[PDB]
């Protein structure tokens, strides 16, 4: 009967680097899809399994909630199929993923003038990822380091600003 | 380059008071706000990130708050050790930069000073060097003013000051000043005096000597 | 988590000052490690700061060009070097750093005991100790610890032996070079000429032993 904690995801303070990517488990409670689908502050907000519209907790088990920040051409790397960089090593989603990809611009939020060194990707990997599989490892090789850092300054282009991607993937085992 | 101005720059409290600085700043930070402890003679200590998150086991009491452009530092009831100075830092900029500080001092009654006023002794006035020293004993609070006057000459400049920290058991400062001048100048004049203006002295207290014992 | 710097240096103007940084119980081996320092009394600067991993490093325009920092991943230390030092530089320098588990270079999680730094074109030299005499209910007199240039002083009175009323000021640079503070304490007029008051300095830096009577 309590209320399910999307703000804490949406509205939280700091996000992920995508190679550590974040993921929080939505157990029993009810919230709205629709209220972010009028929400309009997203640039991407993209299904798989069905429209939003179920109005309830209508007729799901358990939700994930993965979170994460990549740069701005990277977000269409977060959908079923894709092959680059983020796709590759750092977030694959299975090919019949069934949820939702959103996506909004958060230059006024995690770029820094200076540059915000604090976002991560994964740059190599000796073979890709499995869907949902996850790689924290920062082992040096022999002898050259793996992770990049973003560095968002807001005067690059809104190919390289900070994108804050939510993606919500929807269980119905029971 | 981003500029913090921490608002009340000295702050006096009693244990169990409730007690906010604030910190301000030229543009907004959204919410990239560190908040520090400092303690004389100790490295400083992290206590609130991102404006709000209280780092581990630091005590409940201290809570971050505000966002963008000002920003606060509550602590709801004061303990004896959280006599410090405390600083900001934002990390939204580059160079990061802190503020000022607060030192948060012991809230004590009105506590008028002692002067005392020394002449240089012979053995040092055998140097070309003449030094005048005038004491301010175990006064609170600390705003405190010192004239010298040489032969009712004010002095300006050639004068320089210390003070110790807050006394540990009467919770009270105490300031050295000290006129230092040529052995001629020093020689050349009569009348050597200072002039200490406290909170709580009603009127200006003059302590003075003659040279030779005049 | 433990960070213990190096000690303490002084070092004439132009010349350069190293210092080290060894940092304990780090879980991981990628964290942010800064350098800050505070100037006398004064804000603390942030200077810069390097990468625990690749060793990339972010300086502050202030002293661009004028520092370096050195990560030395085998013996888990962090090096800082300041060249050409101005005198404008003499100040404590702490290495921060923190994040751990989450990168951040944003917030200092944990720091060294600080190292003090002196830039300042002067030679050690012991004090000259000079008497602060009284005059007529409760008599005050002192010491004077003038024109010396180690980094400290310390004071005593009547071989350890006063303890209530002593105060002894933090030091003051002269625009001679050379740090000078006094030592007091306030007595009982009543018993003055009965009582004899010696303070007890020491400077250990220049090996020196003074111990200089006061009397009226
Ligand atoms: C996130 O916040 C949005 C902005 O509206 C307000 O935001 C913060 C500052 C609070 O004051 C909040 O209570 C307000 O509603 C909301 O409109 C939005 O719904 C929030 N997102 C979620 C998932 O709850």
């Amino acid at each position: 009967t309590n209320l399910c904690p999307f703000g804490e995801v949406f509205n939280a303070t700091r996000f992920a680097s995508v190679y550590a990517w974040n993921r929080k488990r939505i157990s029993n409670c009810v919230a709205d899809y629709s209220v972010l689908y009028n929400s309009a502050s997203f640039s991407t907000f993209k299904c798989y399994g069905v429209s939003p519209t179920k109005l309830n907790d209508l007729c799901f088990t358990n939700v994930y909630a993965d979170s994460f920040v990549i740069r701005g051409d990277e977000v269409r790397q977060i959908a079923p199929g894709q092959t680059g960089n983020i796709a590759d090593y750092n977030y694959k989603l299975p090919d019949d993923f069934t949820g939702c990809v959103i996506a909004w611009n958060s230059n006024n939020l995690d770029s820094k003038v200076g540059g915000n060194y604090n976002y991560l990707y994964r740059l190599f990997r000796k073979s890709n990822l499995k869907p949902f599989e996850r790689d924290i490892s920062t082992e040096i090789y022999q002898c050259y380091f793996p992770l990049q850092s973003y560095g968002f300054q807001p005067t690059y282009g809104v190919g390289y600003q900070p994108y804050r991607v939510v993606v919500l993937s929807f269980l119905l085992l029971h | 380059d981003i500029q913090m101005t921490q608002s009340p720059s000295t702050l006096s409290a009693s244990v169990g008071d409730r007690v906010t600085i604030t910190c301000r700043a030229s543009q907004s930070i959204s919410s990239w706000l560190a908040w520090y402890q400092q303690k004389p003679g100790k490295a400083p200590k992290l206590l609130i990130y991102d404006a709000s998150s209280l780092e581990s086991g630091v005590p409940s009491r201290f809570s971050g708050s505000g966002s963008g452009t000002e920003f606060t530092l509550t602590i709801s009831s004061l303990q004896p050790d959280d006599f410090a100075t405390y600083y900001c830092q934002q990390y939204n900029g580059y160079p990061w930069t802190f503020g000022q500080g607060t030192k948060v001092e012991i809230k004590r009654t009105v506590a008028a000073p002692s002067v005392f006023i020394f002449p240089p002794s012979d053995e040092q006035l055998k140097s070309g060097t003449a030094s005048v020293v005038c004491l301010l004993n175990n006064f609170y609070p600390r705003e405190a003013k010192v004239q010298w006057k040489v032969d009712n000459a004010l002095q300006s400049g050639n004068s320089q000051e210390s003070v110790t920290e807050q006394d540990s058991k009467d919770s009270t400062y105490s300031l050295s000043s000290t006129l230092t001048l040529s052995k001629a100048d020093y020689e050349k004049h009569k009348v050597y005096a200072c002039e200490v203006t406290h909170q709580g002295l009603s009127s200006p207290v003059t302590k003075s000597f003659n040279r030779g014992e005049c | 988590v433990q960070l213990v710097q190096s000690g303490a240096e002084v070092k004439k103007p132009g010349a350069s000052v190293k210092v080290s940084c060894k940092a304990s119980g780090y879980t991981f081996t990628t964290y942010a490690m800064h350098w800050v320092r505070q100037a006398p009394g004064q804000r603390l600067e942030w200077m810069g700061w390097i990468n625990a991993g690749n060793g990339n490093t972010k300086y502050s325009q202030k002293f661009q060009g004028r520092v370096t920092i050195t990560r030395d991943t085998s013996a888990s230390t962090a090096y800082m070097e300041l060249s050409s030092l101005r005198s404008e530089d003499t100040a404590v320098y702490y290495c921060a750093g923190g994040g751990g588990r989450r990168l951040q270079f944003d917030y200092f999680d944990y720091w060294g005991q600080g190292t003090l730094v002196t830039v300042s074109s002067a030679s050690t030299k012991g004090p000259s100790v000079f008497p602060l005499a009284p005059s007529s209910g409760t008599a005050a007199l002192g010491c004077l610890v003038k024109d010396y240039f180690p980094e400290p002083v310390t004071v005593s009175w009547n071989s350890g032996a006063l303890t209530s009323g002593v105060h002894t000021f933090p030091a003051v640079l002269q625009s001679s070079g050379l740090y000078s503070l006094s030592s007091v304490v306030t007595v009982p007029s009543s018993s003055l000429g009965t009582q004899t008051y010696i303070c007890n300095v020491n400077h250990k830096p220049s090996n020196t032993k003074v111990d200089k009577k006061v009397e009226p």
